[PDB]
């Protein structure tokens, strides 16, 4: 779910099983720093690939000139009952056709999907 | 006999009646509320 480097050699860390405690034990293969991980958590994959795209909208595509901008479906936070909508057009990322509100306030940004 | 009877066209066979205008305006704005409808009804996640 999450990776880090090395400290003393600042190197990439891989996984190593410990033979006497039985816990899982990243390391630098390029030196000898052992220590544990409390994530315990190695590899996952969403091969259906439902991510959260909230995250993934920049909150300033509101003030762009060319998206639409919708009159109705005011913003939680505030209310600035003014909003501009599109999709994500990322290509291999699902089939919706769902729509991508974000509030247009200059100082706001709280984004919804509906 | 054509050389007598003779054969043409022009804009008069271009013209249609007002009701006919009328009807075909009528049958576009029909058809573009209905496309709206239909990708309003794809925009809230409601077409199967
Ligand atoms: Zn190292
Ligand atoms: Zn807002």
């Amino acid at each position: 779910v999450g990776i880090r480097f090395c400290q003393e050699c600042n190197n990439m860390l891989y996984p190593k099983e410990d033979k006497e405690n039985r816990i899982l034990l990243y390391a630098c293969r390029n030196c000898d720093y052992q220590q544990e991980a409390d994530n315990s958590c190695i590899y996952v994959n969403k091969i259906t690939h439902e991510v959260d795209e909230l995250t993934q909208i920049i909150a300033d595509v509101s003030q762009d000139p060319t998206l639409p901008r919708t009159e109705d479906h005011p913003c939680q936070k505030c209310g600035h009952k003014e909003a501009v909508f599109f999709q994500s057009h990322s290509a291999r990322a699902e089939d919706a056709m769902r729509l991508y509100y974000v509030c247009t306030a200059p100082h706001c940004g709280h984004r919804w999907t509906e | 006999w054509l050389l007598i009877e003779g054969h043409t066209i022009g804009i008069g066979d271009s013209i249609a009646d007002s009701k006919t205008y009328q009807d075909i305006q009528n049958t576009i704005k029909k058809a573009k509320q209905d496309v709206i409808e239909v990708i309003e009804k794809a925009h809230n996640n409601e077409l199967e």
